[PDB]
RNA sequence: UCCCCCGUGCCCAUAGCGGCGUGGAACCACCCGUUCCCAUUCCGAACACGGAAGUGAAACGCGCCAGCGCCGAUGGUACUGGGCGGGCGACCGCCUGGGAGAGUAGGUCGGUGCGGGGG
RNA sequence: GGGCAGUUUGACUGGGGCGGUCGCCUCCUAAAAGGUAACGGAGGCGCCCAAAGGUCCCCUCAGGCGGGACGGAAAUCCGCCGGAGAGCGCAAGGGUAGAAGGGGGCCUGACUGCGAGGCCUGCAAGCCGAGCAGGGGCGAAAGCCGGGCCUAGUGAACCGGUGGUCCCGUGUGGAAGGGCCAUCGAUCAACGGAUAAAAGUUACCCCGGGGAUAACAGGCUGAUCUCCCCCGAGCGUCCACAGCGGCGGGGAGGUUUGGCACCUCGAUGUCGGCUCGUCGCAUCCUGGGGCUGAAGAAGGUCCCAAGGGUUGGGCUGUUCGCCCAUUAAAGCGGCACGCGAGCUGGGUUCAGAACGUCGUGAGACAGUUCGGUCUCUAUCCGCCACGGGCGCAGGAGGCUUGAGGGGGGCUC
RNA sequence: UGAACGGCGGCCGUAACUAUAACGGUCCUAAGGUAGCGAAAUUCCUUGUCGGGUAAGUUCCGACCUGCACGAAAAGCGUAACGACCGGAGCGCUGUCUCGGCGAGGGACCCGGUGAAAUUGAACUGGCCGUGAAGAUGCGGCCUACCCGUGGCAGGACGAAAAGACCCCGUGGAGCUUUACUGCAGCCUGGUGUUGGCUCUU
RNA sequence: UAGCUGGUUCUCCCCGAAAUGACUUUAGGGUCAGCCUCAGGCGCUGACUGGGGCCUGUAGAGCACUGAUAGGGCUAGGGGGCCCACCAGCCUACCAAACCCUGUCAAACUCCGAAGGGUCCCAGGUGGAGCCUGGGAGUGAGGGCGCGAGCGAUAACGUCCGCGUCCGAGCGCGGGAACAACCGAGACCGCCAGCUAAGGCCCCCAAGUCUGGGCUAAGUGGUAAAGGAUGUGGCGCCGCGAAGACAGCCAGGAGGUUGGCUUAGAAGCAGCCAUCCUUUAAAGAGUGCGUAAUAGCUCACUGGUCGAGUGGCGCCGCGCCGAAAAUGA
RNA sequence: CGCGGGGUGGAGCAGCCUGGUAGCUCGUCGGGCUCAUAACCCGAAGGUCGUCGGUUCAAAUCCGGCCCCCGCAACCA
RNA sequence: AAUGUAAAAA
């Protein structure tokens, strides 16, 4: 809400005033130029009181403005997709014949036992951080 | 705004200064507590009101450690 | 701070004790009009100060806003003002330092001082320790 | 007329706090005792009576010291009855009469009145 | 028992209503006597006590440090410093240990009958009071006691209650009923208190007044609003001013919103539109420039410059604004937000009616909705035109000079 | 006892992404608004959002529902026909408009006859910039201006008209209201008069 | 009925208000007081003034109380770090009670404390003074200005008090262009006489184009600020200079060095930290520009020439910019 | 801004007026019955009383400022 | 006096 951004405009009122409402503007029309969302008041006698309110209305709709674009950079980010369905899957731990298995590096093992209790480094460093960065590593220095 | 308040004026302070001739009896000085002391010829009331106590004359005497005092010097 | 609510403005007759001498540091700021000087105008001064020599040495500030500054809201004429949306100020007969430097050269303090006086409303002057003592 | 002491006033710290010293013949105090008068929300600490011995340690008396406290000019200034003069003002300047506070120089461990005992 | 009737329904108030307030005490404002206002800054009272009173006698705080079984910063004990920062029932102030403060013995003067002389004061009230008489309390006595350290703890008169006595007692004796003395019934708190007894509504409204007082406009003011400057943190890769300018600071203007209440209430017609304009320049375009982070074309920023120009539609009463299609550009303000004795009357702002809403209600609404009478004759100034008179120091016909004005002024 | 006056909830939590919440917790009530309808003759924010129509639509129509502040005889939701009712759109047609022109007649204008009115302190009544009770023909300074009329325009004379209706004031007035006060009519009611006889009964 | 509005008729003479306080279903009305006037009475007292006594808590100042407050010191408490647990120890460019030093603020703070004011005594003061008792009143919306405060915004022709004052009622006279209250001054009547006051003395317009010494070049004067500038004149101070400066011009202007560190690069030149020497007459581990980083240009400094003054800073007078409005200046 | 109400264990409410000890329901935790979960039974824990000040021997409680939430009001021209 | 999902018959 910089004063830079936003016109604010004054106008005479719609409705019963007597003289006092046909030459005195008091209603007010508080447009923020970049976002082009405006807003108008006119509920009080007063062009301050409208002017205030005007305003605490304008920044209720820019916070849920800000909201809405603050969703897709923070919600983007946990994943594309993930259907957690079927398949969707990317490792599987089978306690039946002991074998958890990365579906990424293609990589396997033999303690699924183990590693649901802390076997994770096994896992990241070697194969996982790898074809993580590989499949972002390739897409650069590549075409993207 | 609550505070439009005051209580009325109590036209207190010294009422008969040194050299002025005095009939018994008549008031020499009303106060808050004994801004001044009674003394010779000069009795106390309960709001610590000074009387001279015979025809005479006031004068002030101020006694350091043991404050100011009002006197009637009497005459007839 | 603490003191009681707000009060009564009063008149900055003559500089009567409107007036000093350096007690700290080298080069000061003395006032030369009367004014009411706000916290928002030493702080702006004090800032620019620093500012201007990064890391340098030491000011001080000699005045001090104690005087709650009132104001009515838009209105008409009930009651005391709500008051203090400008808060507090510090009475300034003119002849009174304000601003001490030190631990700096003369043309770092020459400019320091130079700024902090555009930060403020009145006329002022810059002085050297001249030479007066008690 | 002089000196010491006892009691009691007057001004109201230049009379006070503290450190050092001196006084027991006289006076004063502590001091011996608690039968009697009297007394303790307990206790002769206090109040009280009867009083030798000892002491001047305590208390007080006198005298020294200026660390604290207290007193504190002169000079100039702020302010200001009254009278004027300059600027938009927040303000400022002169004439005339009065004149601080702070601070500097200094001062002070008192001065005196009545009665009484004693050289 | 509003079917009906007579009435009540407070004042202050930077207009009124709403809110707040109304008496009393303390402090400040108060300008070194007293007094002193504001819807100026701050707080209390509408009681309490038979001990918290009288007198006689005795004792002296808070706090700090040190030492002490529970204690543990703080209970009670001891020591040293400590003049009052404690306490004085309760707000504050003044006063105060050479007691007004803490404790104890006896005690009830929180007496009757008075009252010299004063303080304060418009009235009426309020306050202080020596001493005299009676009969008393404490003290050996001098003496002290007519409540409380003091300043709030309150209510004229009327009307009535209870108790008592030298009073009156309607021909006389009693009685009834009064008087006098004593005391009781006040959030009469709008607290100098109209009645024993009282709320609203009007846009269906009326009269008397007011520019003593609000709504329009002008005025003063310039907080607010618009424009412009000072400083130069920082941004701009490098470069603080090509373009920007944190935190602060100074101004101009009188288009906004306010403040004030100065002319007008024996009337200054309020919005928008239409018509007709004219002026300002802080310039939208066109004309001329400086810088550019200006190759060119095009821009950006500041400077000079009113001479002319500055479109047509959609939506809404709209001003404003959004939108469509263009344009050299689609400038911003002043003129009573220019202009209703020029027009309109969609909006506001009478009576009808309805919705939501509030109210038991009558009604009410910067809430909404449909409807709703705008006055032939211009005297003067001014303005557009057109004549009559006289003057122009012979009379007449025709032709002329241009002082001084006016018109025009655009752009692709 | 409601087709009598009337009334008809609050907070927090919960879903195979998020959002929402069929479900739950709890407090309170006499009971917590059902159907149906809903930015409405009701919606403040508001020109709500989306769709329609238009080159462009604060209106209009269709939707959605977070209903400031619908809702069931002060009726709810619909409804053919009807309407000098109020809103939106289109076709036809047009001087409504771009944007005005010409023409006719009755006035206006000139001559003859008759001959009013409101208004009116008195007038020998110019412009600007100041000024003054704050908007000047009348004051100051300056500019301008021969005397008198006729046809026209309406910026001024704070023009005329109506002792402002708006606002406030007055211990003014009146109409209306009620669980304001006090009365009255009216209606209810005990005693008694008009009012008598016989019998049982406590 | 009208606490409201309007209206109220001949002359001359003397005096001459108020717009405040208290209470008021009172607030544009009233009652009492204040102020005006008339009558009778008292008779030096009255305003103002001199001398003296007492009462006082403002201006100013101050920090001794109540609070506020910047820096430093000393130092409980708490916080971080070493170290740990039996709890103990030290460090502490963290916050900070008490205390102290330096430096300050306060209407409701005062160790202090004026000027002044109040009152009484004595004296001057015979004045449209004063006091006692009465008859008659009006006024009870004030306004501006100076000063002292509150409110407001250290706004208002704002508002509320205090001491004055003028208008009110002196819109009678002079000045101020015009203009109740600013400056001068209190109009009984007449004068073709004189001196003055404020203000003025070039023309409208009376009176100096007076005298002497300065300043100002803007039409300033003819009405505006922060802030900006080689405007102009004046006093003062420091420094350079005939042993040769200032300015310009001829020449060098460097070596290790490319300073250590940050950084893609930082070569005197984004920033961070900074204190060598030497060829020598002189050149700074560097003033500005130029770069991607460098080289290039220049000052600083030294040599020569020239040949007489020059540069910085503080102070005062007047002036310049800052400076845009609507009917004609 | 004006007037009125409210803020207390994790959720929702008592307690305050008349100061001395903070209560109710739910959830949470431990233990039971069940093959197991829920239901049900037996235990237990959990609160700066919004915040900053003031009164008092003592403050959730009374007084005052502030922040937050709720409702009402914001009219005449 | 409720509930118990989703991969097993040469
Ligand atoms: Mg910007
Ligand atoms: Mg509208
Ligand atoms: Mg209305
Ligand atoms: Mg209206
Ligand atoms: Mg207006
Ligand atoms: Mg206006
Ligand atoms: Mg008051
Ligand atoms: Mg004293
Ligand atoms: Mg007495
Ligand atoms: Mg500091
Ligand atoms: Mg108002
Ligand atoms: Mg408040
Ligand atoms: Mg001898
Ligand atoms: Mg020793
Ligand atoms: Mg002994
Ligand atoms: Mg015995
Ligand atoms: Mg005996
Ligand atoms: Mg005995
Ligand atoms: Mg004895
Ligand atoms: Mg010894
Ligand atoms: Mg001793
Ligand atoms: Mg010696
Ligand atoms: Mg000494
Ligand atoms: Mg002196
Ligand atoms: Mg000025
Ligand atoms: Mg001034
Ligand atoms: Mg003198
Ligand atoms: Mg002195
Ligand atoms: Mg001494
Ligand atoms: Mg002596
Ligand atoms: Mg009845
Ligand atoms: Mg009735
Ligand atoms: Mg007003
Ligand atoms: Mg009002
Ligand atoms: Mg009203
Ligand atoms: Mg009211
Ligand atoms: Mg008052
Ligand atoms: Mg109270
Ligand atoms: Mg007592
Ligand atoms: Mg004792
Ligand atoms: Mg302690
Ligand atoms: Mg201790
Ligand atoms: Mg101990
Ligand atoms: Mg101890
Ligand atoms: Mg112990
Ligand atoms: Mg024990
Ligand atoms: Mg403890
Ligand atoms: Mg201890
Ligand atoms: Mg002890
Ligand atoms: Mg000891
Ligand atoms: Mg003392
Ligand atoms: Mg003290
Ligand atoms: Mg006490
Ligand atoms: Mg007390
Ligand atoms: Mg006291
Ligand atoms: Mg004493
Ligand atoms: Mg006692
Ligand atoms: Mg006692
Ligand atoms: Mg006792
Ligand atoms: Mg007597
Ligand atoms: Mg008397
Ligand atoms: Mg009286
Ligand atoms: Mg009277
Ligand atoms: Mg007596
Ligand atoms: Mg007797
Ligand atoms: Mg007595
Ligand atoms: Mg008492
Ligand atoms: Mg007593
Ligand atoms: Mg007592
Ligand atoms: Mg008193
Ligand atoms: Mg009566
Ligand atoms: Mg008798
Ligand atoms: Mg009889
Ligand atoms: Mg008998
Ligand atoms: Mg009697
Ligand atoms: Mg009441
Ligand atoms: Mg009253
Ligand atoms: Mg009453
Ligand atoms: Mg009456
Ligand atoms: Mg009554
Ligand atoms: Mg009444
Ligand atoms: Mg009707
Ligand atoms: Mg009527
Ligand atoms: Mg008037
Ligand atoms: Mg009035
Ligand atoms: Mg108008
Ligand atoms: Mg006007
Ligand atoms: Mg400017
Ligand atoms: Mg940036
Ligand atoms: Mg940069
Ligand atoms: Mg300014
Ligand atoms: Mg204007
Ligand atoms: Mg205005
Ligand atoms: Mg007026
Ligand atoms: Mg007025
Ligand atoms: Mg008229
Ligand atoms: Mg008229
Ligand atoms: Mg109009
Ligand atoms: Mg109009
Ligand atoms: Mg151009
Ligand atoms: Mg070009
Ligand atoms: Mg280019
Ligand atoms: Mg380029
Ligand atoms: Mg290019
Ligand atoms: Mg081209
Ligand atoms: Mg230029
Ligand atoms: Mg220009
Ligand atoms: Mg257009
Ligand atoms: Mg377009
Ligand atoms: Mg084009
Ligand atoms: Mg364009
Ligand atoms: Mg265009
Ligand atoms: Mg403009
Ligand atoms: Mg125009
Ligand atoms: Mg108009
Ligand atoms: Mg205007
Ligand atoms: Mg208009
Ligand atoms: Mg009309
Ligand atoms: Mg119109
Ligand atoms: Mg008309
Ligand atoms: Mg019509
Ligand atoms: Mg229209
Ligand atoms: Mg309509
Ligand atoms: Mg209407
Ligand atoms: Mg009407
Ligand atoms: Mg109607
Ligand atoms: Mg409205
Ligand atoms: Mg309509
Ligand atoms: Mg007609
Ligand atoms: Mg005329
Ligand atoms: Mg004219
Ligand atoms: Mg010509
Ligand atoms: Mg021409
Ligand atoms: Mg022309
Ligand atoms: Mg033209
Ligand atoms: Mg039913
Ligand atoms: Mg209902
Ligand atoms: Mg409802
Ligand atoms: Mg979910
Ligand atoms: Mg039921
Ligand atoms: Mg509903
Ligand atoms: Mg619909
Ligand atoms: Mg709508
Ligand atoms: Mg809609
Ligand atoms: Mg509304
Ligand atoms: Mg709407
Ligand atoms: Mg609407
Ligand atoms: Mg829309
Ligand atoms: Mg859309
Ligand atoms: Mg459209
Ligand atoms: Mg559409
Ligand atoms: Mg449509
Ligand atoms: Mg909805
Ligand atoms: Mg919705
Ligand atoms: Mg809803
Ligand atoms: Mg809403
Ligand atoms: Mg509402
Ligand atoms: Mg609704
Ligand atoms: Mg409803
Ligand atoms: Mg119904
Ligand atoms: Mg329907
Ligand atoms: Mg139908
Ligand atoms: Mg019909
Ligand atoms: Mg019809
Ligand atoms: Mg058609
Ligand atoms: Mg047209
Ligand atoms: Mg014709
Ligand atoms: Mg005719
Ligand atoms: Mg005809
Ligand atoms: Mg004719
Ligand atoms: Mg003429
Ligand atoms: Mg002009
Ligand atoms: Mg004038
Ligand atoms: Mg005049
Ligand atoms: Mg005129
Ligand atoms: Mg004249
Ligand atoms: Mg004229
Ligand atoms: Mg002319
Ligand atoms: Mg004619
Ligand atoms: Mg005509
Ligand atoms: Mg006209
Ligand atoms: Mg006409
Ligand atoms: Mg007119
Ligand atoms: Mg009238
Ligand atoms: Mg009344
Ligand atoms: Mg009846
Ligand atoms: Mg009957
Ligand atoms: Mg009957
Ligand atoms: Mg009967
Ligand atoms: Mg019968
Ligand atoms: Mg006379
Ligand atoms: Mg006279
Ligand atoms: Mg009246
Ligand atoms: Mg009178
Ligand atoms: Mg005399
Ligand atoms: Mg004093
Ligand atoms: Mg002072
Ligand atoms: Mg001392
Ligand atoms: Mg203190
Ligand atoms: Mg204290
Ligand atoms: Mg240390
Ligand atoms: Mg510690
Ligand atoms: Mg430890
Ligand atoms: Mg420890
Ligand atoms: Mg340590
Ligand atoms: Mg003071
Ligand atoms: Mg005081
Ligand atoms: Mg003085
Ligand atoms: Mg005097
Ligand atoms: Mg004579
Ligand atoms: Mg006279
Ligand atoms: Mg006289
Ligand atoms: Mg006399
Ligand atoms: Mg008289
Ligand atoms: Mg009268
Ligand atoms: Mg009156
Ligand atoms: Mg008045
Ligand atoms: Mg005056
Ligand atoms: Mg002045
Ligand atoms: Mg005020
Ligand atoms: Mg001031
Ligand atoms: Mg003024
Ligand atoms: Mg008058
Ligand atoms: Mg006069
Ligand atoms: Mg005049
Ligand atoms: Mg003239
Ligand atoms: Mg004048
Ligand atoms: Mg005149
Ligand atoms: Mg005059
Ligand atoms: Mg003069
Ligand atoms: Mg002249
Ligand atoms: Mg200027
Ligand atoms: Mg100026
Ligand atoms: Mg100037
Ligand atoms: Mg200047
Ligand atoms: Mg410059
Ligand atoms: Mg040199
Ligand atoms: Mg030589
Ligand atoms: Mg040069
Ligand atoms: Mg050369
Ligand atoms: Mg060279
Ligand atoms: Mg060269
Ligand atoms: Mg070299
Ligand atoms: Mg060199
Ligand atoms: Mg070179
Ligand atoms: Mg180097
Ligand atoms: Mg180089
Ligand atoms: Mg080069
Ligand atoms: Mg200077
Ligand atoms: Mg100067
Ligand atoms: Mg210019
Ligand atoms: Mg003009
Ligand atoms: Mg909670
Ligand atoms: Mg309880
Ligand atoms: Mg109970
Ligand atoms: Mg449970
Ligand atoms: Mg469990
Ligand atoms: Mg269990
Ligand atoms: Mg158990
Ligand atoms: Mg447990
Ligand atoms: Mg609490
Ligand atoms: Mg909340
Ligand atoms: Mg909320
Ligand atoms: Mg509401
Ligand atoms: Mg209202
Ligand atoms: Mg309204
Ligand atoms: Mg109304
Ligand atoms: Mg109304
Ligand atoms: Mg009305
Ligand atoms: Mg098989």
């Amino acid at each position: 809400l910089k004063p830079e951004e936003l016109r604010i405009d004054v106008m005479r009122a719609s409705g019963p005033g007597g003289p006092g409402v046909n030459t005195t503007d008091s209603a007010v029309r508080v447009v923020h130029l970049p976002t082009g969302i405006t807003v108008t008041c006119q509920t009080t006698r007063s062009q301050i009181k409208n002017k205030e309110l005007a305003l605490k209305i304008l920044k209720a709709r820019l916070y849920e403005l800000e909201r809405k674009k603050r969703e897709e950079e923070l919600k983007a980010l946990r994943g594309e997709v993930r259907p957690i369905e079927w398949g969707s899957q990317i490792r599987s731990y089978v306690l039946d014949k002991n074998y958890v298995k990365d579906h990424r590096t293609g990589l396997m093992r033999h303690d699924p036992e183990n590693v649901l209790d802390g076997d994770l480094m096994d896992l990241i460093w070697a194969g996982l951080e790898w074809k993580a960065g590989r499949r972002q590593g390739t897409e650069e220095v590549e075409a993207e | 705004t609550k505070n439009g308040r005051d209580s009325q004026a109590k036209r207190l302070g010294v009422k008969r200064y040194e050299g002025q001739v005095v009939r018994a009896g008549n008031i020499l000085v009303r106060q808050r507590g004994t801004r001044f002391k009674p003394g010779k010829n000069v009795g106390m009331g309960r709001d610590f009101t000074l009387f001279a106590l015979v025809d005479g004359v006031v004068e002030f005497q101020d006694r350091g450690r043991l404050g100011r005092y009002v006197h009637v010097r009497p005459l007839a | 701070r603490m003191k009681y609510r707000k009060q009564q403005r009063g008149r900055l007759k003559g500089a009567t004790k409107g007036g000093d001498y350096v007690a700290f540091g080298d080069f000061g700021l003395v006032a030369l009009e009367p004014a009411w000087i706000t916290a928002q105008q030493i702080e702006a001064a004090r800032v620019a100060m620093v500012r201007h020599f990064r890391r340098g040495g030491k000011i001080f500030i000699r005045i001090f806003p104690d005087k709650p500054y009132t104001k009515k809201p838009l209105e008409v004429r009930m009651g005391k003002g709500k008051g203090n949306v400008e808060g507090y100020v510090a009475v300034v007969k003119p002849g009174r330092v304000m601003f001490e430097v030190a631990g700096v050269t003369e043309e770092q303090a020459m400019e320091a001082l130079r700024i902090a006086g555009h930060k403020l409303p009145i006329k002022t002057k810059i002085v050297r320790r001249d030479a007066y003592d008690e």
